[PDB]
């Protein structure tokens, strides 16, 4: 019979269990046997208090480096406004030691746990490169809580560097299996930011994680976008609990809050996922993420259920992350066939945008061809655009089974006169359609002003498979 | 800055 954590905060981690339902169903995880053992994750942030009571009998030398100093150890830079807590706090969430008499447990609280020393000083094309490439033969697993600003008026992504981290880590990393990147979506909320305008969570490789508070809302700080894929609790108004780690200077907090304390719960349940199962790739853990997780009870006014009968949302892409069906999903899996890209080039002239503009097309999604897709995974939709106030725009992707996806709300704060140039604005909400068929685009102006601008390149991007589908929801 | 955290 498993024996729940005895720590005295585990009581107030209500999102790892609990009778009432509103929570990540990680002790269902514990009681199968995975609490982590022998998976590596590493957080890149601004270091972490290694020899912190609640992280030194879990700390793990071999996933950590100071970047920003340029040597082994991460140790924070201690400062009077404990400025530097951050990446302790994230690291707590993942992989605190249980049963030990100390602040609570991380979801994983039996894997090993370091931290890259990163974001203390100029986070430069290069710092992240050396960060996200770190030592990825051992290193299974990486959380991020950090990204472009937040202002609602930026449109930013990895650089070259960072780009060719990200396609080493998948490609090469894990063994050939892939690193699996996690991401924090954003704190942009109060801004109307769209973390599809982060390139990091907007990219393929990273499972982009978005927040929900206690009584299932979307908070203040959240970003909606098409390319979230799923949902971890985190904080919300002052009547709603916060989140439970490790803090600076051997301490215990319970108020972690925003963006940053949903991905390392994410980070979390896949090290209990990989487990379960070593031989997933970084295709794999997706897969399991959208067909496990749980819309129910996340209020939303945006869900809509896609062609494969599964309700999505672009605040909380499919919902919110199951543990316990995770690690039971992973034992028996079925590596996926390896992934097809098809690339479609939609346009044959310019076109004005003007007030609104549409754009269909019927495509084959490259049937006869060795990168024939039936069973979609990611799109992209690529687009080069010129227009006078970018924020105006908003950009919508109806797929050939119906489901709209929104790649741009409007940005009321993004002022910019210097468009898109081959962004790659990406969505979830069509994994395991049938891409052929109709692809319809729509860019409009939202606002009363005479805006004006033209759409120069329409790139469709297809990724995913001709085998293995599932009856639809 | 260019990264936030
Ligand atoms: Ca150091
Ligand atoms: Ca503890
Ligand atoms: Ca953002
Ligand atoms: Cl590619
Ligand atoms: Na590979
Ligand atoms: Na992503
Ligand atoms: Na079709």
């Amino acid at each position: 019979v498993y024996q729940e954590p005895t720590d005295p905060k585990f009581p107030q981690q209500w999102y790892l269990s609990g009778v009432t339902q509103r929570d990540l169903n990680v002790k269902a995880a514990w009681a199968q046997g995975y609490t982590g053992h022998g998976i590596v994750v590493s957080i890149l942030d601004d270091g972490i208090e290694k020899n912190h009571p609640d992280l030194a009998g879990n700390y793990d030398p071999g996933a950590s480096f100071d970047v920003n100093d340029q040597d082994p150890d991460p140790q924070p830079r201690y400062t009077q406004m404990n400025d530097n807590r951050h990446g302790t706090r994230c690291a707590g969430e993942v992989a605190a030691v249980a049963n030990n008499g100390v602040c609570g447990v991380g979801v994983a609280y039996n894997a090993r746990i370091g931290g890259v020393r990163m974001l203390d000083g100029e986070v430069t094309d290069a710092v992240e490169a050396r960060s996200l490439g770190l030592n990825p033969n051992h290193i299974h697993i990486y959380s991020a809580s950090w990204g472009p600003e937040d202002d609602g008026k930026t449109v930013d992504g990895p650089a070259r560097l960072a780009e060719e981290a990200f396609f080493r880590g998948v490609s090469q990393g894990r063994g050939g299996l892939g690193s699996i990147f996690v991401w924090a979506s954003g704190n942009g909320g109060r801004e109307h930011d769209s973390c599809n305008c982060d390139g990091y969570t907007n990219s393929i490789y990273t499972l982009s994680i978005s927040s929900a508070t206690q009584f299932g809302n979307v908070p203040w700080y959240s970003e909606a976008c098409s390319s979230t894929l799923a949902t971890t609790y985190s904080s919300g108004n002052q009547n709603e609990k916060q989140i439970v780690t490790t803090d600076l200077r051997q301490k215990c907090t319970e108020s972690h809050t925003g963006t940053s304390a949903s991905a390392p719960l994410a980070a979390g349940i896949i090290a209990l996922t990989l487990e379960a199962n070593k031989n997933l790739t970084w295709r794999d853990m997706q897969h399991l993420v959208v067909q496990t997780s749980k819309p129910a009870h996340l209020n939303a006014n945006d869900w809509a259920t896609n062609g494969v009968g599964r309700k999505v949302s672009h605040s909380y892409g499919y919902g919110l992350l199951d543990a316990g069906a995770m690690v039971a999903l992973a034992q028996n899996w079925t590596t996926v066939a390896p992934q097809r890209k098809c690339i479609i080039d939609i346009l044959t002239e310019p076109k004005d945008i003007g007030k609104r503009l549409e754009v269909r097309k019927t495509v084959t999604a490259c049937l006869g061809e060795p990168n024939h897709i039936t069973r979609l995974e990611h799109a992209q939709a690529r687009l080069t655009l010129s227009y006078n106030r970018r924020g105006d725009l908003a950009i919508h992707l109806v797929s050939p089974m119906g489901t709209r996806s929104t790649l741009l709300a409007a940005r009321p704060h993004d002022y910019s006169a210097d468009g898109f140039n081959d962004w790659a604005f990406m969505t979830t909400h069509s994994w395991d359609e049938d891409p052929s068929g109709e692809w319809v685009l729509e860019i409009e102006n939202t606002s009363e002003a005479n805006n004006y601008g033209t759409l120069t390149k329409f790139t469709l991007v297809l990724y995913g498979t001709a085998s293995g589908s599932l009856v639809p929801r | 800055k260019r990264r936030v955290k």
